[PDB]
C-alpha cells in the first residue's frame, strides 16, 4: 500500500522534478554530503498498480544540501545519461546551480561572497522566462535569508545579472508565481507576505532612459494580525511558509508555525485573466483573507499545497510523524491520513498528485492517497 | 542665558505602568446619593478634571500615589513610587466609583503612623463626605480582600446649607472644609463608631497688621488654604486679600495681614503653597496685568505666631506668545536645608491645552533669580523598498510608540467601526490584540481595484488609500489624546528628588537635557553662545557637528531606512570588504545620490579651513558619550521606574543614533573625496569610524528593544516588565548613595548610558549580556527577534544555538553548536547559561574540555528530543578525548547508550 526505502545518509530536504516534463518521475534528497536522485518507477511485478523508488546515484558535493529545486534544463537521453541542473542551497550559505551527467558534476555556479547571502538561506526557487517568441530567454533563481534579503540571480545568454532587495525581517520562503514568472511571493518571519515584480524596473528604467521608476513591491498582505478568526491566542507565532495556489497562481496560502493558515483568492483561476470573475460583479474587495483555519498540529515546515487540487494542502507534525490533509472548504472535518511514529524531515507531492514522498531520519517513503 | 527644562511623560493607563489589572470598588450607597459623541465619551471617561500625587513620607519607605478624578463618577489611584521598597511590586491600580462626581479640590490625603495606612477624604457634588482607608494589598494582589470598614460615609450638617469648596486634611481623623459663599468648618471623625461632629470656626481676626443676593460671597471667604506642621496651624487667604494664620489647637486666628489691592477673579487657581522640608516658609501669588509676581514669608512661632515678609516680588519670565492668555495652574516651593537662604520655586502655566513649566533659583543677599523653562510644543512616502516594511507596519509602529494613551486608541477604534459598552470590551483586549484590531479594521475598510484594461490591480491607488486611512486614524488618536495634555497640578516629592507634573491623562517629571539633546535641537548660533569660551577646538567642534546634522537632514525617511539596513548589515557581518572599500560603497549608494555637488564642495572647503578637524570632532564625540557612573543598586526597582527610564532612554537613544549617523555620513563623504589636503587632515580616521559603528550598533540594538513586547505566561521587576527596553532598564537600576537630592531615575538613565558607551577590551558585549538575561527569563521570542545583533564570540554563538534550539530551529542550532566551543569558558562567572557546561567541566577537573562541551551538547540536544544529534555529539565527545579519565569515559559511554537507544 506504501513503498519504503532505507537511507545511508542523513537527509534535509525532498523535492520532485515537476519543472522538466521528461524527468517528471524523479525525486531528489538533499543530504549531508550531497544529493541522491531516485526514480519513481510504475512497475509492480505481481500485477498491480503501485510505485517504487530506485536509488539511481549520488551527487557528491562534500557538504549538506538544505534546500533544492530542479531546473527545466533537466533531461534524459541514451549508457543512459541523466543531464541535470539543480538550484541548491548549501551549508555555507551559498546558492548554487549544479550541472551534472549522472553522479558526476561538470560545473557548479556559486553565488557567495559579497553578492551572496551572509546568514542562513531559508528558501530557493527557479523559473523560466521567455522572450518575444517562445524562445528560452532567461533562467531566474530567487533566494531569501536570515540576512533579511531577497536575491534575484538572472542567468542570461550574456551572463549573470544579480540584484538584492532588503526585507523587514528574515526571509523564510520565496516562490515564483506559476504561469507568471515575473511575479514572486516572499514570506518574512514576522508574517508579512509580499508580492514582488523583479521585472518592471529593468525593462524601462534600469537598462536605459528616461529612468522613471515604478514600485516593484506590489502588495503586502498581513498574516499574524489577521488570524484569530481561527483562532489562535498564539503567543508570538511566526510564518512557516507562504505558497501560490492554483496552476495559474490565482490564490495564496500562508501557514504560521502554530498551525494557523490563511487563504487569499487574489487572481482569476485562468491562463489569461488576472482579475477573478468573483471580483467583477460583487465589487472591489478588501485584502482580508477569504477563508482561514488552524491545523490540528503546529507546522514546522509549513503547508504543502496539492499540485492539482486547489483546495487541498498537507501539513505535518514534524516531530511526531503525523501528516494532516486539509481541505480549505470543508470547515471542521479533521483527517490525519498518515501517521508514522517517527519524526518527519521533509515531504513533497508527487508531480501528478497521486503520491506523497516523505523523508524521515532513516528512510524515504512513497504513500498513495485517493481523494 | 536661560536653561531649558524637559520632561519625561508617562500615560496613565494599565499598559504603560505594566499593570495586570484594576481593583474596582463602589462606595456604600446612600439615600440622597444623589447625581461629537465619541469625543465626549473620551472626555467623560479618560480626561481628568483634577489630579495630584500624595507622598506618605514616613513609611518604610514612602508610597507615592497619583489620583485622578473623571466625569464618569470615578477616582483612580496609580502607584507612581520611584524609590525601591521592601515590598511586592504594584501590579494593580484601583478605581473607586461614586454615586456622584467628586468635586474639584475634593480629594485630600492623610497618613497614620500606627497601622501604616493611607486615608483619602473625598467630597462629591452631592455633598457626601467619604473616608476611605487604603490597603497596600490592593495594589499588589489580584482580587484583593476588602475590610468591611474600608469606606465610611458621612453627611455633615454644615453641607446642607453651605457649598463645600476647599479642603485641608489636618490628620487621619480631622479635616477642614471651607465654603464657597464664606465660612469654615472642622469635621472631626471617630473612625471607630462611624460618627462625627463639627466645629464652627469664627475667623476671629481681631486686628490686622500692615506696612444682597442669595448667591453672594463674603469678604472672609477662603480662596486658598494650607495646613502646616509641626505648627498645629492653618494658613488661609481671604477673598479680600488677607493672609491669616489659624491656630488649630485653639481654633482662633492668631495673626492677620492685609495685602495690596487688585482685581483677582474670576480665574480659579492656588494662591498659597509651603515648602516641604521645614513647614516654615510660604509662597504667595499676586495676579497682575502681566503674569503677576510672588512673595515669600517666614513663619515665626514662640503662641503667638508672626508671618514676617521675606520677598515683595518674584517676577516670572515671559511666556511665549502674549496675545493669547496664560493662567497660573499651580506652583511649588522648596528650601535647600542649607539653610534658609536658598529657595526653589517651580511654576506651571496653562493656556487651554498648552503648558509651560518654569523654575526659579532664588537666593538672599542679606536677591538673585536664576530662571529656566520648558519649550514644549509625521510623514513618509509610500515605501519603495522593504527595509522598514510596508505602509501598515510603519503606521502601526508610529501610532503605538507615540506616547499617547491606550484609551485614545480604543476610542478612536470605535469611531472606525459602529458605544460605552464597546469601550469596556476593548479594555479586556491585550495590547497585541489591540494592535491587531487596529490593523484589521483599517485593512478591512480599504478596497483594491482592477486597472486599467482589467489586466491587474491598481496597486498604486490601494497604497495611497491605505496610507490615508492610517493617517486619519493617527490624527483622530492624537486629537483625542491631546485633551489629556491639559495641566492640572504639580507636586514636589521630598521622599524622592522629584517634582511630579499632573496632566489630565499623563504623569510627568522635570529633568535637565543631556548634551545630546542640546546638540539635536537647533540652532548653531545658540549652541555657540554657551560661554565663553573663548577658543577652538570647542567652537570648531560645534561647527563640524552642525555639518553632520545638516548632512543627515539631506536624507528622507525612505533613504534613512535604506541606510540603517546597510549599517545593520555592516555591523552584523563586519567582514566582507576592507574598511575603506565599505566607506566608498556606502558613500556611492547612500550619500552621493542624495547630496548636491555644491553642498559637497561646501563641506570640503569648510572642513579644510579648520585647524585639525579630526581632533575636534574626536573630542566632541568624547564629550557626547561621556557619562558618570552611579552606584548599581540592590534590589528591586518599581515597575513605574522601569517604564520611566525606558521612555527617557528611547528618547535619548534616538538623538544618539541620528548624531552618530551624521558623523558616519561625514566620514564616508570625506574619505571618498579626491582632495589631498582634506583627506590628509583625516588620515587615521578608521579608528574613529569603527568606534562610531560600534556606538551605532548598541544604540540601534536598544532602539529595537523599545517596541519589543515581552511574552506573558530579588529582581521581581524583571519578570513583570512589558518591554525589552524596560527589562534592560531594570538590569541597570542604580542609586546615588552619597546624595539624596538625586533620584534613582536620573541615576539609572546615566548608568544605562554609561553601560552603552564606556568601553574596553576586557568587557563583555552588551548584546550578549542583555540577550543572555532575556533568555534566562524565557523571553525566547525577544531573543529570536534580536538574534542578528549577537556577535561572533563563542559565548554569543553558543547563545545563538540555545535560542534557535528553543525556537524549534534544530538545524540552525546544531550548525551554531559546531562553529563554536566553550573550551575557554569553564571558569567564567558572569553568564548563568554556562552553568550546565561548567558543572561538567568541574566534575572532570577542567580537563578534556572539548569532550566536556560535546558531552554537554549531547545532553542538551537530548532534552529537546533531538536524538540523532544527541547521539552524534556523544560519539564526538568520545572521539575528542585528549587525556585519560575513566570517570569521563564512563560518563560518555553512559550517554552514548542513553542516546543511541532513544534514536533507534
Amino acid at each position: 500500500n506504501q513503498y519504503q526505502l532505507p537511507l545511508n545518509v542523513r537527509p534535509y530536504t525532498t523535492t520532485w522534478c515537476s519543472q522538466s516534463p521528461s524527468c517528471s518521475n524523479l525525486l531528489a534528497i538533499g543530504h549531508d554530503t550531497g544529493i541522491t536522485i531516485y526514480c519513481a518507477s510504475e512497475e509492480q511485478t505481481p500485477g498491480s498498480t503501485g510505485l517504487t523508488l530506485q536509488e539511481l546515484f549520488t551527487i557528491q558535493t562534500g557538504l549538506p544540501t538544505l534546500h533544492l529545486s530542479f531546473s527545466s534544463s533537466c533531461s534524459y537521453s541514451e549508457s543512459p545519461v541523466y543531464s541535470l541542473f539543480l538550484a541548491c542551497v548549501c551549508q555555507d550559505n551559498t546558492v548554487r546551480l549544479i550541472i551534472t551527467k549522472n553522479e558526476t558534476i561538470i560545473t557548479q555556479h556559486v553565488l557567495g561572497g559579497k553578492s551572496g547571502h551572509h546568514n542562513f538561506v531559508n528558501d530557493i526557487d527557479i523559473a523560466d522566462v521567455y522572450s518575444a517568441d517562445n524562445r528560452l530567454a532567461e533562467q531566474v533563481i530567487a533566494s531569501v535569508g536570515d540576512d533579511c534579503t531577497l536575491i534575484i540571480w538572472r542567468l542570461t545568454d550574456e551572463g549573470p545579472i544579480l540584484a538584492g532587495y532588503p526585507l523587514s525581517s528574515p526571509g523564510i520562503s520565496v516562490q515564483f508565481r506559476p504561469s507568471n514568472p515575473n511575479q514572486l511571493i516572499v514570506g518574512e518571519r514576522n508574517g508579512n507576505i509580499r508580492i514582488f515584480d523583479w521585472t518592471l524596473n529593468l525593462s524601462a528604467e534600469e537598462n536605459s532612459q528616461t529612468e522613471l521608476v515604478k514600485n516593484p513591491w506590489l502588495l503586502t498582505l498581513n498574516t499574524l494580525p489577521l488570524v484569530n478568526t481561527c483562532h489562535s491566542s498564539g503567543i508570538a507565532s511566526s510564518l512557516a511558509n507562504v505558497r501560490w495556489i492554483g496552476s495559474d497562481g490565482s490564490g495564496i496560502l500562508a501557514m504560521c508555525k502554530s498551525g494557523a493558515w490563511l487563504r487569499w483568492n487574489l487572481f482569476a483561476n485562468n491562463d489569461y485573466n488576472e482579475i477573478s470573475d468573483s471580483t467583477m460583479k460583487l465589487g472591489p474587495k478588501n485584502l482580508l483573507p477569504n477563508v482561514q483555519g488552524i491545523s490540528l498540529f503546529p507546522s514546522l515546515l509549513g503547508a504543502c499545497p496539492h499540485p492539482r487540487y486547489m483546495d487541498y494542502f498537507a501539513t505535518a507534525h514534524s516531530q511526531h510523524g503525523l501528516i494532516q490533509l486539509i481541505n480549505t472548504y470543508e470547515k471542521d472535518s479533521n483527517s490525519i491520513p498518515i501517521q508514522l511514529g517517527m519524526p518527519i524531515v521533509d515531504f513533497c507531492w508527487h508531480q501528478d498528485g497521486s503520491h506523497l514522498a516523505i523523508a524521515t531520519e532513516g528512510s524515504v517513503l512513497l504513500t498513495r492517497l485517493m481523494g | 542665558r536661560m536653561n531649558e527644562l524637559k520632561h519625561a511623560v508617562v500615560p496613565i493607563d494599565l499598559q504603560s505602568f505594566c499593570l495586570e489589572g484594576t481593583l474596582a470598588l463602589w462606595v456604600p450607597a446612600l439615600e440622597n446619593d444623589s447625581e461629537d459623541d465619541n469625543e465626549k465619551l473620551f472626555k467623560k471617561e479618560c480626561v481628568a478634571y483634577d489630579a495630584g500625587v500624595y507622598t506618605s513620607n514616613k513609611s518604610k519607605g514612602s508610597q507615592t500615589l497619583r489620583w485622578s478624578i473623571f466625569q464618569n463618577r470615578t477616582l483612580t489611584i496609580f502607584d507612581v513610587s520611584l524609590n525601591s521598597k521592601k515590598e511586592p511590586l504594584s501590579k494593580f491600580n484601583v478605581k473607586i466609583h461614586f454615586p456622584s462626581n467628586v468635586m474639584k479640590d475634593g480629594v485630600a490625603f492623610s497618613f497614620s503612623e500606627h497601622s501604616d495606612t493611607t486615608i483619602i477624604y473625598a467630597i462629591t457634588h452631592a455633598r457626601v463626605l467619604y473616608y476611605i482607608r487604603l490597603s497596600k494589598t490592593w495594589f499588589q494582589l489580584p482580587d484583593a480582600r476588602l475590610d468591611d470598614d474600608w469606606c465610611l460615609c458621612y453627611r455633615p450638617i454644615s453641607f446642607l446649607n453651605q457649598k463645600p469648596d476647599l479642603m485641608a486634611a489636618i490628620s487621619t481623623s480631622e479635616i477642614c472644609v471651607s465654603f464657597f459663599n464664606g465660612g469654615l468648618t472642622k469635621i472631626i471623625l471617630n473612625p471607630k463608631d462611624a460618627s462625627h461632629y463639627e466645629q464652627h470656626i469664627d475667623d476671629s481676626s481681631y486686628l490686622f497688621s500692615l506696612k444682597f443676593k442669595a448667591d453672594y460671597r463674603s469678604p472672609n471667604t477662603i480662596i486658598s488654604m494650607i495646613f502646616l506642621s509641626t505648627y498645629n496651624v492653618l494658613v488661609m487667604l481671604s477673598l479680600d486679600y488677607k493672609l491669616k494664620v489659624l491656630d488649630l489647637s485653639t481654633n482662633q486666628c492668631v495673626e492677620t495681614i492685609e495685602l495690596s489691592q487688585t482685581i483677582l477673579p474670576l480665574q480659579s487657581f492656588p494662591y498659597l503653597t509651603s515648602d516641604h522640608t521645614t513647614n516654615s516658609f510660604i509662597a504667595l501669588y499676586y495676579p497682575d496685568n502681566s503674569h503677576g509676581s510672588f512673595s515669600i514669608y517666614k513663619l515665626n512661632a514662640n503662641f503667638k505666631l508672626n508671618v514676617v515678609i521675606e520677598k515683595g516680588i518674584i517676577p516670572p519670565s515671559l511666556p511665549d506668545d502674549e496675545f493669547i492668555p496664560w493662567m497660573l495652574s499651580d506652583f511649588q516651593l522648596i528650601s535647600s536645608e542649607g539653610s534658609q537662604s536658598k529657595f526653589l520655586l517651580i511654576i506651571a502655566w496653562k493656556s487651554n491645552l498648552n503648558t509651560v513649566i518654569q523654575k526659579c533659583n532664588l537666593s538672599l543677599d542679606q536677591f538673585s533669580c536664576v530662571w529656566s523653562h520648558s519649550l514644549d510644543s509625521t510623514f513618509f512616502d509610500v515605501p519603495t523598498n522593504m527595509s522598514s516594511g510596508d505602509i501598515s507596519e510603519i503606521w502601526l509602529q508610529h501610532i503605538f510608540a507615540h506616547n499617547t494613551s491606550i484609551e485614545s486608541i480604543q476610542v478612536a477604534l470605535l469611531s472606525f467601526q459602529n458605544s460605552k459598552n464597546k469601550l469596556d470590551k476593548f479594555g479586556a483586549l491585550t495590547i497585541s490584540e489591540l494592535k491587531n484590531a487596529v490593523l484589521s479594521s483599517i485593512v478591512s475598510t480599504i478596497q483594491i481595484e482592477p486597472n486599467s484594461d482589467l489586466t491587474g490591480y491598481d496597486y498604486y491607488e490601494y497604497k495611497r488609500l491605505l496610507y490615508n486611512e492610517w493617517e486619519r486614524f493617527a490624527k483622530l488618536v492624537a486629537y483625542l489624546d491631546h485633551f489629556g495634555d491639559e495641566i492640572l497640578s504639580i507636586n514636589f516629592d521630598p521622599s524622592n528628588a522629584v517634582t511630579y507634573i499632573n496632566y489630565a491623562n499623563k504623569v510627568a517629571f522635570i529633568r535637565d537635557p543631556y548634551l545630546i539633546e542640546s546638540f539635536d535641537e537647533e540652532p548653531l548660533t545658540k549652541l555657540i553662545s554657551s560661554l565663553e569660551t573663548d577658543d577652538p577646538s570647542l567652537i570648531e567642534g560645534y561647527q563640524i557637528l552642525d555639518l553632520g546634522r545638516s548632512l543627515h537632514s539631506c536624507m528622507s525617511f525612505s533613504t534613512l531606512s535604506e541606510i540603517r539596513y546597510s549599517l545593520r548589515e555592516l555591523v552584523q557581518d563586519l567582514p566582507s570588504y576592507s574598511l575603506f572599500d565599505t566607506l566608498w560603497v556606502f558613500y556611492d549608494k547612500h550619500i552621493y545620490p542624495n547630496v548636491d555637488p555644491d553642498y559637497i564642495s561646501t563641506l570640503i572647503d569648510t572642513l579644510v579651513s579648520l585647524e585639525n578637524p579630526m581632533r575636534d570632532i574626536d573630542s566632541l564625540i568624547q564629550r557626547l558619550r561621556s557619562f558618570d557612573i552611579y552606584n548599581h543598586s540592590a534590589q528591586s526597582p518599581s515597575l513605574f521606574l522601569c517604564a520611566s527610564v525606558a521612555r527617557v532612554l528611547d528618547s535619548i537613544l534616538k538623538k544618539f543614533q541620528v548624531s552618530i549617523e551624521g558623523f558616519i555620513f561625514l566620514l564616508s563623504l570625506i574619505t571618498s573625496q579626491q582632495d589631498y589636503e582634506l583627506q590628509s587632515k583625516f588620515a587615521g580616521c578608521d579608528k574613529l569610524f569603527l568606534s562610531l559603528l560600534e556606538d551605532w550598533r548598541l544604540v540601534s540594538f536598544l532602539l529595537e528593544n523599545s517596541a519589543l513586547l515581552l511574552e506573558k505566561f530579588t529582581m521581581e521587576a524583571l519578570a513583570s516588565v512589558n518591554t525589552a527596553l524596560q527589562f534592560f532598564s531594570a538590569l541597570n537600576y542604580s542609586e546615588c548613595f552619597s546624595e539624596s537630592q538625586i533620584s534613582p531615575l536620573h541615576a539609572t538613565v546615566i548608568s544605562s548610558l554609561s553601560a552603552i558607551f564606556i568601553r574596553d577590551d576586557t568587557e563583555n558585549d552588551l548584546v550578549t549580556e542583555l540577550v543572555e538575561k532575556l533568555f534566562l527569563f524565557k523571553q525566547y521570542n525577544a531573543c529570536m527577534q534580536l538574534i542578528g545583533w549577537l556577535n561572533s564570540d563563542p559565548i554569543a554563538v553558543y547563545l545563538k544555538a540555545l535560542i534557535y534550539l528553543k525556537s524549534k530551529e534544530a538545524v540552525k542550532a546544531v550548525r551554531c553548536f559546531k562553529t563554536t566551543s566553550l573550551v575557554l569558558y569553564s571558569h567564567t562567572s558572569q553568564f548563568a547559561v554556562l552553568r550546565e557546561f561548567q558543572e561538567i567541566a568541574e566534575k572532570y577537573h577542567h580537563q578534556n574540555l572539548l569532550s566536556c562541551y560535546y558531552l554537554h551538547l549531547s545532553k542538551k540536544l537530548f532534552e529537546e528530543s533531538a536524538y540523532i544529534d544527541a547521539l552524534e555529539f556523544s560519539l564526538l565527545a568520545d572521539a575528542s578525548k585528549e587525556t585519560d579519565d575513566e570517570d569521563l569515559s564512563i560518563a560518555i559511554t553512559h550517554e552514548t547508550l542513553k542516546t543511541a537507544c532513544a534514536a533507534g
